[PDB]
């Protein structure tokens, strides 16, 4: 159907006519298989709900305390592939800044792309520090598994390779599960988990060094939906900052590409936009009808360089990058 | 084929990488005791990579290690040799044999009390215990089932198992310190039946490397919280026969536990009471002993 | 001479758990303790070092006892792959892969060389 | 005694010898820690990780490259 | 310790400096055991007076 489900399994409103129903399944996960046994709790929230009591149930009802950083794990949907020693020092670096800062981490949650190198980090650290997954119920594979109240419900890391639906990862420490109706079908969840973002950082932390409970957002490739982010991310009052790290392709490669020649933001050369004009058309195969407009775009993003810090590897954790773009974007 | 006898291959080739790879992998569809018994079949034949990849997948080894199960990891002898079967005769002879002999739990009970000796009462010669035997041959399942494992591991000469085995699970120092009293009681046992120099050399290093372990997590426990570490060291063990760390070690005449700056201390505490006039002492004592006023002028711990 | 440290530390806990399990008086005077011991038994019956804990301290004891076990084992990790011996066998390992690797890369950079001097031939 | 009164004059002239003679000695520990073996070996190894990463990467590139002068050798 | 030994290497008189700080230290050590404090206080005490030694 228009949801995506089948025909005889039935049982927001523009062509799927929803009604706004009680919520039924929270619980535990118990995650078997996959090496160690983790216990993380889920919550099915709706994608159109108030963030103050989501932040409520956060606070009170899962005892976490209020954080000191959100490093964000945004990146692109798709798997993909990297370097292993880029991986084990984007690893070390993410684990080393959880530590320090006691950060919440929101990774995307379901187990393809950033989310697996995300999981990654936490086989290296394999010992608080929070995971909280924002991920989409519709995707979930095993949906009938994760029904009950109050429920430790077995979860297992079986992942059919040719089904649609991805399993979770089995080391994030929370979930949250947005749920608009609709199986298999993406854009569930970047509208709560943009509001859930804004609604913690006009929190005033503890210690209030900077502008209450700071957020550091990391992108590791990406589509254009990247740049749309960091340009949400950029625009923002307060203007959380953007830490992108290259050496991976995609949109954070031609973002650093263009950092490192930029200059006062729109002080490009006429070869070298042409050149990062005709990469976005070939390398990343996008559409040249677009790729002006994408420039545009990009140049929305680079008039305000003072936020957005780059990593080069060539020791010199990622956590550099992440503490020197707290440090800047604090005011 | 079945997946049960691709992984019964995997254990005859003991390549746990083709199993990693292949066997469990997505869609396998496992029988019912296909992993309880691959479990069995794993621990008799001493695969100690292929027990963790099976605890890994998920076997829930508590609803596993039952009464009958643990009893036939003890009667095996599809793996190293033992002598096990020397110590239950001297027990059974002491305490009152065919070579069809089912040794019971209740046997390797009195062979722990044996080899522990002293006041170690255990846990399989209790009453209780024994009336769960008396009836039976969640309550023919074990609550700390790592424990009776690494006591298998430990009694059966395997020792990578109860390396592995004293890795996962609780009470683990008091497990160590259990396990380098036994392992020392086996090689003295060997020794004085003159034997092979091999099994008793083999098991005085076993109890040393064992003991090393617990005097290096009492080096860790130390280093991280002191507090802690004391209460480490004396709570009341309902596992290891109503005993702490300290009995067990001393036990085991293990001198560089008690050598430690942790036990000295608390030792040290123990030693003078609530008493803190206790820089210099020995002739103060003596001046407080011969003098009843001397009490008065010497400060006094608070509760 | 080697030992004798560890069997002092050794046979003072033996002297210590004695000394606290015996009575309060001297040998001469033990007979009033033992009267003392016997009022109180009889009036409680016919009328040290054993810190018994509760359930949930004892389950903080064993998340720490836990997290002891971890990093004991990544500190040995860590000194076994910090040793002289492993980091040799690591680099040779790799120095081999290394060389085969970079004369895999020098063939094919005698064949794109020839491919190189055929282009510049035919332009 | 040995006790010689010294003037200020010649006291500065000792703080100055005695300033040279403790960098002389933390730069001869550098020295020292920095042709030791262990430090050496250390070294040796994370020197033969990059530089492995690096040839990898080479490799990548270059069969990139061997398939770009084919190419572009047969659209010629 | 090493804000002591950092210390040491920045000043003046630090022959003389390096001298007290060992006397120092290994009368601590004395003094602790005296008190029969943890037997780790005291050999860190007499190392740190080795170590300026």
């Amino acid at each position: 159907c228009c949801c995506g489900r089948l025909i005889g399994q039935h049982v927001w409103s523009i062509s799927k006519h929803t009604q706004l129903s009680p919520t039924d399944a929270f619980g535990t996960i118990e995650f078997q298989g996959g090496g160690h046994s983790n216990k993380a709790m889920y919550v099915r929230v709706s994608f159109d709900t108030k963030p103050d009591l989501l932040l409520h149930l956060m606070t009170k009802e899962w005892q976490l305390e209020l954080p000191k950083l959100l490093i964000s794990v945004h990146g692109g949907l798709q798997n993909f592939e990297l370097q292993p020693k880029l991986k084990q020092v984007f690893g070390k670096g993410l684990i080393k800044a959880a530590m320090t800062t006691g950060a919440w981490i929101f990774t995307g949650g379901v187990n393809t792309g950033v989310i697996r190198h995300v999981g990654d980090a936490l086989k290296d650290h394999a010992s608080k520090i929070c995971t909280i997954g924002i991920a989409p119920w519709g995707i979930v594979e095993n949906q009938e598994d994760l029904i009950g109240r109050d429920v430790v419900r077995p979860y297992q890391t079986m992942s059919n390779p040719m089904s649609k639906l991805t399993v979770l990862n089995s080391m994030h420490s929370h979930f949250i599960l947005a749920d608009n109706g609709t199986t298999g079908k993406y854009g569930a969840e970047v509208k709560l988990r943009r509001q859930l973002e804004k609604h913690i950082s006009l929190q005033k932390i503890n210690t209030r060094i900077g502008q209450g409970v700071p957020v550091v957002a990391l992108i590791v490739e990406g589509g254009p939906n990247v740049i749309s982010i960091v340009l949400e991310y950029l625009r923002d009052t307060p203007p959380v900052p953007v830490v992108v790290c290259d050496g991976s392709g995609r949109a954070s490669d031609i973002l650093a590409f263009g950092h490192k020649y930029s200059e006062e933001g729109g002080l490009i050369n006429e070869s070298l936009r042409d050149q990062l004009l005709v990469t976005i058309q070939k390398t990343f195969t996008y559409t040249r009808t677009q790729a002006q407009h994408l420039f545009i775009i990009l140049m929305e993003c680079m008039k305000k360089k003072e936020l957005i810090t780059v990593f080069r590897m060539g020791h010199q954790d990622i956590d550099l990058a992440i503490l020197t773009a707290l440090l800047k974007g604090a005011n | 084929a079945s997946a049960p006898d691709q992984l019964s291959l995997a254990l005859a080739w003991n390549r746990v990488d083709i199993a990693r790879s292949q066997i469990f992998i997505y869609g396998q569809q496992w029988p019912v005791g296909s992993l309880e018994q691959a479990m069995l079949d794993a621990l008799v034949l001493d695969r100690v990579d292929f027990v963790k990849l099976l605890i890994e997948n998920g076997v829930s080894m508590h609803r596993f290690l039952t009464i009958s199960r643990l009893e036939e990891l003890y009667n095996t002898r599809h793996g190293p040799s033992n002598t096990l079967y020397h110590l239950v005769r001297d027990v059974k002879k002491r305490e009152y044999l065919p070579p069809d002999y089912r040794i019971s739990l209740i046997d390797i009970g009195l062979v722990i009390e044996y080899l522990m000796g002293g006041a170690y009462r255990c846990n399989y010669t209790r009453k209780r215990f024994r009336t769960l035997y008396h009836n039976l041959f969640e309550i023919n399942h074990f609550p700390f089932p790592f424990h009776e494992l690494m006591v298998w591991a430990v009694l059966m000469k395997r020792q990578k198992m109860a390396l592995f085995f004293w890795q996962h699970g609780e009470e683990a120092m008091a497990k160590a310190l259990v396990a380098c009293k036994l392992c020392k009681a086996m090689a003295h046992e060997a020794s004085e039946n003159d034997m092979v120099d091999d099994i008793s050399q083999e098991l005085n290093h076993n109890s040393r490397d064992f003991g090393q372990l617990a005097v290096e997590l009492l080096d860790q426990s130390y280093k991280q919280d002191e507090q802690l570490a004391m209460k480490l060291l004396t709570y009341e063990l309902k596992n290891w026969s109503n005993a702490t760390c300290l009995q067990l070690a001393v036990a085991a005449k293990h001198r560089d536990f008690i050598a430690h700056t942790c036990s000295q201390m608390l030792l040290t505490d123990m030693w003078m009471g609530r008493l803190r006039m206790r820089k210099n002492s020995g002739l103060k004592v003596i001046l407080g002993i011969l003098l009843p006023p001397s009490i008065l002028s010497l400060e006094f711990k608070n509760k | 001479k080697s030992i004798s440290n560890q069997v002092w530390k050794f046979q003072r806990y033996q002297l210590i758990m004695t000394f606290h399990e015996r009575p309060v008086l001297p040998p001469p005077l033990i007979i009033f303790s033992h009267m003392t011991m016997i009022f109180q038994h009889l009036c409680c019956r016919w009328r040290g070092l054993k810190l018994f804990i509760t359930d949930d301290e004892l389950k903080k004891v064993h998340d720490f006892e836990e997290q002891c076990i971890e990093e004991y084992f990544r500190e040995k990790d860590d000194r076994f792959n910090s040793s002289n011996d492993e980091r040799i066998r690591v680099t040779s390992e790799r120095v081999e892969n290394m060389s085969m690797r970079l004369e895999e890369v020098n063939e094919r950079e005698h064949s794109m060389k020839a491919s190189l001097q055929t282009v510049d031939i035919r332009l």
